[PDB]
């Protein structure tokens, strides 16, 4: 066992929900062989893991709103981790914004954290 | 293109032979329909016979190339 | 062990070895002087050595 | 939080599932080899995400398994520092409040990142609060409670490998802060 | 009598015999006659498979006396072994399972 | 029946000091010494390496400094930084 | 050489040992990769200009 | 003890040429295989007094 | 590779009784005389 | 919860390098110092002494004494090496041509 890269990219919790969801549907679809703990360890991670985003705002949401979303958020020059954690948290009051965006008052006027709420509170 | 004997040299037929009755041994699907012999070896016997093993050779050349070919492509004589 | 008295066991000379080798078996002598002779299973550090 | 890792192994297939397709099997066989560990510098890995490319099948002698190598990509827990979670409170201590995050569990909020006012409670571990004008240090934190707001301030592995010629504490561990305002229970905010 | 010669390069094996021999024209030119006395002492693992469940079973009742049978047992997982002169009970050939 | 402790006592103790001020002097210098060849080019550290994420900070705390160059005249002509 | 191999527990280089043995498994290398949604390319720009 | 059956009744038993201990109402071998000196060895024993071998 | 140190075989590749292997007899010879030339010159 | 290792970790040999041990190394690699001459205690029971050869920190040689080092008996202890302190540097055997 070897690790070629530990960074090599990002995930939305849309799309580990999608791949769970897979997982839960070839799942129980056949008599479980009960052949080791593996079995159980499997289950039990998959299924906590559902059951976390399962009370996660991203639920509902599909690729095309998602990407039409990061596309509108693309002229309003953050970076991408910024855009990562608006994506999975859907921000409702202004606090959530000015604590989660570097330098906030700084970079950004109140008008465009408004902007910035109403597009997440619309879009998503 | 392929350079080398295409008879299967007594080697290659010896080992594959024993490998394919260590499958058999440990429970493995057997591709020919079996009469009712017990020893792994003659079932392997039977298979190669039929043409039916299911094993790849990879012929190593001293310079580090190599060709593949396969059990049912060779010239098995007696 | 080695005789009759005590429980024996014959000897795979260094002759049968040679004749093994023309023979070209590769496995067979494998089998006969490590996995029933003394096969055993040790640790090795590859760190030093 | 999740991550996207890249990964090299073997993986023996014994004669028996020779009737399956490859492909399944050792993804089978090596997802039952990873899930629900965690490694030693990425974190904690849930499940693979997908195979890439796969080499011969060479059977060695002395065997009757086929042994292939592996490049596949796996996905990880792994929230990076000054990250913003939710998640349940496990339990009480004096060095800090445990939260649970459903699947992990090591994520310990300690008293210094808790608001000033309050710093310990009538001799009862449940943690109590304190502030200025309202709330008149009466408010006090469920063992349980709802998924409170944080973000993470350190992180940190420590190693298990045995020491010395053979014949409890998690491996991956986690720091939040919610001194800044909306961060904690919702309720508050 | 030093390692390289007497030990490394030729030694000492098991499951092998020595004997006196002796003239059989009525055999072919590929079989040679083994005493049911070697033949009880001498034993190849045989592995259990869904070809021959029956066999080995039939081999396990005889018991390790009457010659066309077995001596040990090993279970699957335990690598314990199980000597049939004290078995007490033909139930073993019907626990036996592949592996 | 038991090997001697990995420190035998021995007669002769370590001769007393010799201090002055000068030596306080010297003593001084080296450790100026110590402090200052890490303050210039010649002090190759390790190349900044391993980012993390896009963080902002980078565009403040990034460290500058000149590409030094020696006068090449005086050095052949394979090693142009 | 052969006296090592011998004299190792290792099967030799000549005869029946020179050449290796494939599996013909029903397999399928570089399979379809899972697509991802989120991460795709075109939509991270650097924010530093 | 028997590992298997609990019972007590271990018996000291040798096959053709194979040394064993066997639980005699189980079948089960709890230790095989033993290891002595041969004759090649065996032409080489000398002898040392304990009292000498104890100063 | 002038020695001043010397590492004592294990035990499993000198058995009990040869009564002990003559190896165990060369070290405690090395050994004794070790020791007297200590005392001695001390 | 528990961190993830290899189960197999089996290998095979590749290369042999011959070599020589420094002082220092050679006391690195051992267990004990041996310092005694004799070799059983004065009582009748007849254990062999601590300090001096045939302790049994460097293995063992009979089928009911165990291995104090590790706690496994004759059949399957790898045995462990000693050191002896030469009070007077010697050369060589082998080496004396060089
Ligand atoms: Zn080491
Ligand atoms: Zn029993
Ligand atoms: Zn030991």
């Amino acid at each position: 066992m070897e690790v070629k890269d530990a960074n090599s990219a990002l995930l939305s919790n849309y799309e580990v929900f999608q791949l769970l969801t897979d997982l839960k549907e070839q799942r129980k679809e056949s008599g479980k062989n009960k052949h080791s703990s593996g079995q159980q360890n499997l289950n039990t991670i998959t299924y906590e893991t559902l059951k976390y985003i399962s009370k996660t705002p991203c639920r509902h949401q599909s690729p095309e709103i998602v990407r039409e979303f990061l596309t509108a958020l693309k002229s309003h020059k953050l970076t991408k981790a910024e855009k990562l954690q608006l994506l999975n948290h859907r921000p409702v009051t202004a606090v959530e914004i000015q604590l989660m965006v570097e330098e906030s008052e700084e970079r950004l006027t109140e008008e465009q954290i408004e902007a910035l709420l109403h597009t997440v509170t619309s879009i998503l | 293109k392929r350079i080398t004997t295409p008879y299967m040299t007594k080697y290659e037929r010896a080992r594959v032979l024993g490998t394919r009755a260590l499958q058999i041994a440990m429970c493995a699907p057997v591709m020919v329909e079996l009469e009712g012999e017990t020893d792994p070896l003659l079932i392997a016997m039977k298979e190669l016979k039929a043409r039916k093993i299911p094993i790849i050779i990879r012929r190593y050349l001293p310079d580090g190339s190599y060709e593949d070919w396969g059990v049912d492509e060779l010239i098995i004589t007696d | 062990t080695e005789g009759r008295s005590r429980d024996g066991g014959l000897r795979l000379g260094e002759m049968e070895r040679d004749c093994l080798i023309g023979y070209g078996a590769s496995m067979l002598l494998l089998e006969r002087l490590m996995i029933s002779s003394d096969a055993f299973e040790v640790d090795v550090c590859g760190q030093c050595g | 939080m999740f991550v996207l890792v890249e990964m090299v192994d073997t993986v023996r297939i014994p004669p028996w599932q020779f009737e399956r397709k490859l492909n399944d099997s050792i993804a089978e066989e090596l997802n039952k080899k990873l899930a629900n560990k965690v490694v030693y510098n990425v974190g904690l890995c849930i499940c693979l995400f997908d195979i890439t490319k796969l080499e011969d099948a060479y059977v060695f002698p002395g065997d009757g398994a086929s042994h292939t190598k592996v490049h596949f990509r796996c996905v990880v827990f792994h929230p990076f520092l000054d990250e913003i979670l939710i998640g349940k409170i496990k339990g009480c201590s004096p060095e800090g409040v445990h939260v649970s995050l459903g699947f992990f569990d090591d994520i310990l909020i300690p008293p210094e990142s808790l608001q000033q006012p309050a710093k310990f409670d009538e001799a009862e571990q449940v943690w109590v609060w304190e502030y200025e004008t309202e709330e008149g240090a009466h408010d006090l934190y469920m063992d349980t409670g709802e998924e409170i707001r944080f973000r993470v301030v350190d992180e940190s592995f420590v190693d298990t490998s045995p020491t010395g010629p053979s014949s409890k504490e998690a491996p991956y561990t986690l720091v939040g802060s919610i001194s800044e305002p909306g961060l904690g229970l919702l309720s508050w905010w | 009598q030093g390692r390289f010669r007497g030990n490394l390069s030729g030694k000492r094996v098991d499951f092998s015999g020595r004997t006196v021999i002796s003239p059989d024209p009525n055999l072919r030119i590929d079989e040679v006659a083994v005493p049911v006395h070697v033949a009880k002492i001498l034993t190849f693992p045989e592995k259990v498979n869904k070809a021959n469940i029956n066999f080995l079973r039939k081999l396990v009742q005889n018991g390790p006396e009457v010659h066309p049978g077995a001596n040990f047992i090993q279970q699957r997982h335990t690598q314990m072994k199980r000597f049939l002169k004290y078995g007490n009970r033909e139930k073993m050939a019907q626990e036996l399972k592949y592996g | 029946l038991k090997p001697p402790p990995l420190f035998p006592d021995t007669d002769y103790k370590p001769v007393p000091l010799k201090t002055g001020e000068g030596e306080e002097y010297m003593l001084a210098l080296k450790q100026e010494l110590r402090e200052t060849m890490k303050r210039m080019p010649y002090f190759i550290e390790t190349p900044e390496e391993r980012q993390d994420i896009e963080r902002y900070s980078k565009r403040y705390m990034k460290v500058y400094k000149e590409e030094w160059i020696p006068d090449w005249r005086r050095l052949p002509r394979e090693m142009m930084p | 050489g052969v006296s090592e191999c011998i004299i190792m527990g290792i099967p030799m280089n000549i005869g029946t040992g020179l050449f290796k043995l494939l599996h013909k498994a029903d397999r399928d290398p570089n399979p379809p990769k899972r697509p991802l949604i989120f991460d795709t390319n075109e939509f991270h720009i650097p924010l530093v200009t | 003890r028997c590992p298997d059956c609990g019972s007590t009744e271990l018996v000291e038993d040798s096959h053709y040429s194979q040394s064993q201990l066997v639980c005699s109402d189980c079948g089960c071998v709890v230790t095989e295989g033993v290891l002595t000196t041969t004759f090649s060895d065996e032409g080489n024993l000398r002898e040392v007094t304990y009292s000498r071998s104890t100063g | 590779l002038i020695l001043t140190r010397l590492l004592v075989p294990p035990l499993c590749i000198r058995p009990s009784v040869v009564n002990e292997d003559d190896l165990t007899m060369k070290l405690t010879e090395i050994i004794f005389l070790n020791d007297v030339i200590k005392k001695h010159r001390i | 919860k528990e961190q993830f290792r290899e189960t197999d970790v089996a290998k095979k040999i590749s290369h042999i390098c011959f070599g020589m041990k420094s002082p220092e190394e050679m006391r690195q690699q051992a267990h004990i110092q041996v310092v005694s001459k004799n070799l059983y205690s004065q009582d009748n029971q007849h254990a062999p002494l601590l300090y001096g050869v045939l302790d049994h920190r460097m293995g063992t040689s009979e089928k009911d004494r165990p291995c104090e080092t590790c706690g496994k008996n004759l059949a399957d202890c790898l045995g462990h090496y000693g050191y002896i302190d030469l009070e007077l540097p010697c050369f060589h055997v082998g080496y004396f041509r060089a």
